[PDB]
């Protein structure tokens, strides 16, 4: 609808409220990968899971060296 | 104004003596007065030596504002090898010891115990700026009643100044390292004239950096701290209320926020000044990276002596190679501090008045600049 | 089903492992799900979540990065209205927090 898309707008800017949050701390994640962890944080999943395991994988291409 | 304090007085001190004493043709003006002196009098009286208001103030600009400086070098020389690995691998129980070592070390030994308790160490989160030398901190802790006048903003204004002055407080002792590594390494080079350029090039860039870390540390002395401690100590000696004693140190924290470089809007400055800190810890890895090649060679030229009682003449050839590119990296190093310091320099002049501009005239007294600028 | 293909690209991106066909790929994946399978950690504590942002304030206001101060009170109160945000921070925040002296282009 119309009402149906304000809302996913308004999911737009909490996806943008947040890439500025990541890149303040530094973290290496940009928009395309934040918004695969916040899909699966709407499931319901430990951040402390997705974490190390993110800080795994970013250490799991450089052992392809 | 009067009903506040002598509730103040009871409500929190616990401390009293009892019995205080058309219009009223001048009735107001007589007794209002009179009771103020008699209130405000015993009030400064038992706050400062049942609480110690004086003493307070006398442990926030030693400790604090580094006012003191035997303590503080003691510090740093224990906590040196606590700040060079990142603060995940480091504890508080690591940190109380070695504050408490330098503590009977130091000439903090012969103070008052109870200050000593009241300064204490913390940690920021997690490890601000993963080098290690930015996480740590000292706060004084207050408990008592006066509280009220050490307010809860103004510890923030404590701890930014205490920022500044532990990243100075460092980078003059790196800078001396550099000075010390000098006086050292030159005497061997004295059986060497082929180091010479290189090595004199670097004594000279040295110099130029020692100066002006020992004008700040001089600037922030005779005029932020001493100004600043005589306008504080004659708004207290004199003062008839703890409302002008708060809203005197409010003011005078502020002053110290305004020169020092820590403001918002000397961001600009701030940029510049730690870009020539930048440089301070840069030259330590490019001073020891000669040493490391330079030194080494001289050592194993003697034992080959040491096996004979072709390859030392490879190492002729690798004087060639090694001495021309110290040399070029040291001068792309030296213009490159020359330029950027004379950029601080030329925004100094305004963005404020007198203050601020005032290093600039105490740095050149030679006039190097401008005809340098 | 969308977790599934989510968890796929997540393993593309960080990973940096492009083609599905590349034993690598399933080994990361299989790593992956073997590891949000192995529930070992307590459930996210808001509370201690809230202590953390507040710190984080408080050390940008001591080392008077004030615009970073700013920022960040702003952001997070900004984002924190309207338990998955308390997730999204913690997240993050053992995921690098590197912010270092500048790290800011706020």
């Amino acid at each position: 609808a119309a009402a149906a898309a304000a809302n996913l707008n308004a999911v737009r800017e909490t996806m943008d409220v947040l890439l500025e949050i990541s890149r303040i701390l530094n973290t290496g994640l940009d928009m395309e990968t934040l918004s695969i962890c916040v899909r699966l944080c709407e499931q319901g999943i430990n951040p402390e899971a997705l974490s190390s395991v993110i800080k795994e994988l970013r250490k799991a291409t450089e052992a392809l060296k | 104004l009067i009903g506040k304090s002598i509730n103040f007085l009871h409500q929190v001190c616990h401390d009293q003596t009892p019995t205080t004493k058309t219009d009223l043709e001048n009735a107001f003006q007589g007794k209002i007065d009179a009771a103020y002196f008699e209130t405000s009098k015993y009030l400064l009286d038992v706050l400062n030596k049942k609480y110690s208001l004086l003493d307070h103030m006398q442990a926030m600009r030693r400790y604090l504002l580094l006012g003191q400086g035997d303590f503080i070098r003691h510090l740093m020389d224990l906590l040196k090898p606590e700040l060079v690995r990142p603060a995940t691998t480091l504890y508080q129980h690591n940190l109380t010891g070695i504050l408490e070592t330098a503590v009977r070390a130091t000439n903090a030994q012969f103070d008052s115990p109870e200050i000593l308790r009241r300064l204490d160490v913390r940690l920021l989160e997690v490890s601000p700026g993963d080098t290690g030398w930015d996480v740590f901190s000292l706060d004084y802790h207050v408990d008592g009643p006066i509280a009220t006048v050490f307010t809860r903003e103004c510890m923030s204004h404590y701890l930014r100044v205490f920022n500044f002055l532990w990243r100075a407080k460092r980078m003059e002792y790196i800078l001396t390292d550099i000075r010390k590594g000098h006086m050292c390494n030159a005497k061997l080079l004295r059986n060497m004239p082929e180091f010479s350029g290189v090595l004199h090039q670097c004594h000279i860039l040295a110099s130029e950096m020692v100066h002006f870390i020992h004008q700040m540390q001089y600037y922030i002395t005779f005029e932020v701290l001493e100004c600043s401690w005589d306008e504080l100590w004659n708004k207290v000696q004199q003062a008839q209320d703890l409302d002008h004693i708060i809203a005197a140190h409010e003011v005078f924290l502020d002053t110290i926020i305004s020169r020092c470089l820590l403001d918002s809007d000397s961001r600009a400055l701030l940029n510049q000044l730690r870009a020539v800190f930048d440089q301070i810890i840069e030259l330590q890895n490019a001073q020891d990276a000669i040493y490391r090649a330079a030194l080494e060679e001289l050592q194993r030229r003697l034992q080959f002596e040491e096996k004979k009682k072709e390859e030392e003449n490879k190492r002729i050839g690798e004087f060639k190679e090694s001495i021309p590119k110290m040399c070029s990296q040291l001068r792309i190093l030296t213009h490159f501090y020359q330029g950027i310091v004379q950029q601080f320099l030329v925004l100094l002049t305004t963005s404020s008045d007198e203050s601020l501009r005032f290093l600039s005239f105490r740095l050149d007294f030679n006039e190097h600049y401008k005809a340098r600028e | 089903a969308q977790q599934e293909r989510d968890v796929r690209e997540l393993v593309r991106g960080v990973a940096g492992l492009q083609d599905e066909a590349d034993p690598n790929f399933q080994l990361a994946l299989n790593f992956a799900w073997s590891n949000f399978r192995f529930h070992r950690f307590l459930d996210v504590n808001s509370h201690k979540i809230e202590k953390t942002i507040e710190g984080i304030y408080e050390k940008f206001v001591i080392h008077s990065d004030l615009s970073k101060a700013a920022s960040w009170k702003r952001l997070t109160e900004e984002f924190l209205n309207a338990d998955a945000h308390y997730s999204i921070l913690s997240l993050l925040l053992c995921l690098s927090d590197s912010p270092s002296n500048s790290s800011y282009v706020e």
